[PDB]
């Protein structure tokens, strides 16, 4: 006998192609939501527990899966980490190295987010233009580390393969000038028509008191007015010598949480612009030779390091602490999405419609790798 | 610097919060177990709105899950690391939750509870299925009282197709 | 500090601005013709592996930096590497101090769900004579094993290569 | 007897407080003067929401205006006297203001600045002619440094119209 007789539980689970992997089961009401609780962790891998057995150098690759569509800004916090636990003397050259890959893989998470709002915002030309402009920045990694995403590069001391040379540093100039010229022809299927703008005004409106206090610590939040960018606040990498400018807007419904995010493509895009033009001098990529040989036997001296970074999503942390031997004693990966589209997304959903139930999840980038951990 | 007269500032308002000031911006410092519900709204009404993940760590050695619990500022950058130390039995594993003030550990609290030990008393999202469905709420996997490769050959027989041994570590 | 705009991110919305993205319908449509037009990856792909038999010492280094426990160890004592538990991170290959695992451009492995094909996944990896299956032997970067005919109680493996060697050698006992 | 219950349930949450009750609901306790800006709040979320006015008495003898703050309940039916002892010179009137707890002491701090005494540090609506213009701001008339028929002389000549010295006490 079906006990609710008012409420019907539509639920977008893993197979349909808005959600990504992580189930809300909504309690709709006709069309609308009346209560919007979710259930994430169809992806729990586990790594508290399972990334507590493997040495220090070769937790890097174990730790890359924790976010997907960013394929090195996990290693690159986590690289950050230990560098402070140890503290090396990572030279110019790495840092320049890690600052241009932490770049360049924010700018193929931006890509990547356009490709998956476009699938479900149902215009198909903004995904399938998205997805072959960030195809060419997969096979312009491919030269530099490895394969297209997941490329194990930056180990705790500097990186692990240097630049091919002027093969590769013209080429990044002649695919970023070629995207800035490019990005003018996703306004018009993406930010200029009257249909997107009449489909996510208004929806989903986050107050100012909403966000700060919240656990939101991405771009979104940025959308309502907050001046919070870790990249602009405290610089970690080759940050302080680039003058870029954020943006910022007193709005917080949902279009305004995707304007910010477009404009900080251009802004990046500009970043990437104008640290070619600087070049790397001359250096090592490792950092020291005496102190990283037998490489599963590293001791490392105990403490504990936090480092934060920013993302497509979230400004999401790592906490590793160290016992005094060859094993982290628990690296946690804060996820950026956590509290980020599973608790404020809860008090998001009340009143939508269901035609803004999909790009309401996007206009967050929920990620489902990240809830879990 | 600014950090050093942050945490000074702090200090005049509380008198347990022994404040070490890392590299510029890594206040950390630890509090007593029970006193930090007394507390952290004196570290929210500051300067520190915005809360990250309540992520805990263990000691089998001392028997306490050290609650670490992370803040950041927007104003100027910095993170508190404001740490408890509670014991490790499932009878004395009670801390007070944090709601009142901080809706950022809504969540934060049933994951470090459906994960291993902690139980928050005031709150309503507590044995909801959140993660680790039945078999796996029933015992706490992330202590260290759990290990790996002793459930997980109690859970799949085999864990090569293959031949020889690969199942071992090191 | 250095906020960008006051109005100027936010843009108008506009009714007939989309026909800009239907400027494509007359130029060259940017895609590969997989059959066959091929792709000739980075010269330094993470691929398979390619232990040298003459300078392996079997010292187990690379046994605890493996970050998913396959490259355990055989007697005649070499490891073999599994590609069932392996992520290609090339963590084994400058850990090895001797040098003796390489790492060259072959990724295209695929194999039915017999056991017989199954067993393709377990192999004491070839001299860089297999870079010689690489190029000269019809450049189509693919596991160049392609069958395995293991054998209870008489322990002969045999790598049936492309057209050379059989490559039969026994293999007796695990681990240390 | 119940208020007896919840003022152990408030000594428990914290330890300045000596309760005494009173009759049944007359709940009247001490607080030290610079910790009840830590201490009301616990009282506001405890069961006490509503505020009365902020009355202060004042002593010559031992010079302090004792500030007593009124609390009321709403489910119960109690009040609070909640009370503090600060100096008496103008230059050492200095009390925090609450204001981001109860906004029912927005407008009560401003009659006991204007009457006497008394200085309120984050508050807004501090110089504003609230009552007593001018000349009656520039000194406190509800102290006891200011006394009577010696100002009523100095600003109006004669107390009567009539005849002989309507103008004497007792
Ligand atoms: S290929 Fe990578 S994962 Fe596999 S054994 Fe070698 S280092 Fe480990
Ligand atoms: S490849 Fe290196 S670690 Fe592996 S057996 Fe040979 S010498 Fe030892």
């Amino acid at each position: 006998y079906p006990i609710d007789k008012d409420t019907y539980e539509l639920f977008f689970g893993p197979q349909h192609m808005a959600t990504e992997n992580f189930s809300i089961i909504l309690k709709m009401d006709g069309n609308r939501v009346v209560k919007a609780i979710a259930n994430p962790g169809f992806l729990h891998r586990g790594f508290e527990k399972l990334a507590e057995y493997r040495p220090w150098y070769t937790n890097i690759a174990l730790l890359l899966r924790i976010c997907v569509p960013e394929p090195d800004v996990p290693e690159a916090i986590y690289s950050m980490a230990v560098d402070e636990i140890i503290g090396w003397e990572v030279p110019e050259r790495a840092q320049w190295i890690r600052t241009l890959v932490l770049e360049m893989a924010r700018v193929t998470a931006y890509l990547f987010w356009i490709m998956g709002l476009s699938f479900k915002l149902g215009v198909y030309t903004a995904g399938q233009w998205a997805a072959a402009y960030r195809e060419r920045f997969m096979a312009l990694f491919e030269q530099l580390t490895g394969a297209r995403v997941y490329h194990i590069y930056t180990i705790p001391g500097g990186v692990r393969r240097d630049i091919p040379g002027d093969k590769w540093l013209r080429q990044v100039r002649d695919t970023v000038e070629y995207l800035k010229d490019k990005l003018k022809d996703f306004d018009n299927v993406l930010f200029e028509n009257y249909i997107t703008y009449k489909r996510l005004e208004g929806i989903g409106v986050m107050d100012k008191k909403f966000a700060l206090e919240e656990g939101v610590t991405g771009p979104n939040l940025r959308a309502t007015g907050v001046a919070y960018d870790v990249r602009k606040s405290d610089p970690y990498l080759l940050y302080p010598e680039l003058d870029f400018e954020i943006p910022v807007l007193k709005e917080g419904d949902a279009l305004a949480r995707v304007l910010v995010r477009r404009y900080e493509l251009e802004q990046d895009l500009y970043i990437i612009e104008q640290l070619l033009d600087m070049g790397p001098p001359s250096g090592p990529y490792k950092v020291q030779d005496p102190k990283l040989k037998n490489l599963p036997r590293f001791k490392v001296p105990p403490g504990e390091a936090f480092a934060h970074v920013e993302a497509t999503k979230g400004d999401f942390g790592a906490y590793v602490v160290s016992d005094g031997g060859h094993k982290p004693y628990r690296v946690h990966i804060r996820g950026p999405s956590i509290a980020h589209g599973v608790r404020v997304l809860e008090q998001l959903l009340v009143g939508a419609r269901l035609a803004d139930v999909p790009a309401i999840l996007m206009s967050l980038d929920n990620c489902p790798p990240d809830i879990d951990r | 610097e600014k950090g050093e007269e942050i945490v000074k500032q702090i200090l005049e308002k509380a008198p347990y919060a022994e404040g070490k000031v890392r590299r510029e911006r890594r206040l950390e410092f630890r509090v007593p177990a029970d006193k930090i519900r007394d507390f952290l709204r004196i570290m929210k009404e500051s300067n520190f709105p915005l809360m990250l993940q309540i992520t805990a760590v263990d000691w089998p050695k001392e028997g306490e899950i050290e609650l670490v619990y992370h803040l950041i500022n927007v104003e100027l950058g910095t993170h508190a690391m404001v740490k408890t130390r509670i014991p490790r039995d499932l009878d004395k594993a009670r801390m007070p939750t944090v709601k009142d003030i901080y809706p950022a550990a809504e969540t934060y609290e049933r994951d470090v509870h459906d994960f291993f030990g902690v139980y928050f008393e005031g709150n309503e999202k507590m044995e909801m299925p959140w993660i680790l469905d039945d078999p796996e709420r029933g015992l706490y996997p992330h202590r260290k009282d759990f290990d790996m490769l002793a459930y997980v050959k109690k859970k799949y027989k085999i864990l090569d197709r293959f031949d020889e041994d690969k199942d071992k570590y090191v | 500090f250095r906020i960008a705009p006051e109005e100027k991110v936010k843009k108008k919305p506009s009714f007939l601005k989309p026909w800009f993205g239907l400027k494509y319908l007359f130029k060259k449509p940017v895609t590969i013709k997989i059959p066959y037009e091929f792709i000739e990856p980075a010269p330094r792909y993470r691929g398979f592996h390619t232990l040298d038999w003459k300078k392996c010492i079997g010292c187990n280094m690379c046994g605890q930096i493996c970050p998913a426990r396959a490259i355990e160890m055989t007697w005649i004592p070499h490891p073999k590497i599994d590609y069932g538990r392996c992520t290609f991170c090339q963590f084994c290959v400058d850990v090895c101090p001797t040098g003796a695992l390489g790492f060259i451009e072959t990724y295209m492995l695929t194999t039915t769900w017999r056991e017989e094909e199954l067993l393709l996944y377990d192999w004491v990896p070839i001299e860089p004579e297999k870079f010689k299956e690489i190029q000269e032997k019809f450049k189509d970067y693919k596991f160049p094993v392609e069958k395995i005919e293991f054998n209870k109680e008489t322990k002969e493996v045999t790598y049936y290569l492309r057209d050379g060697t059989t490559f039969k050698f026994k293999i007796l006992g695990y681990g240390l």
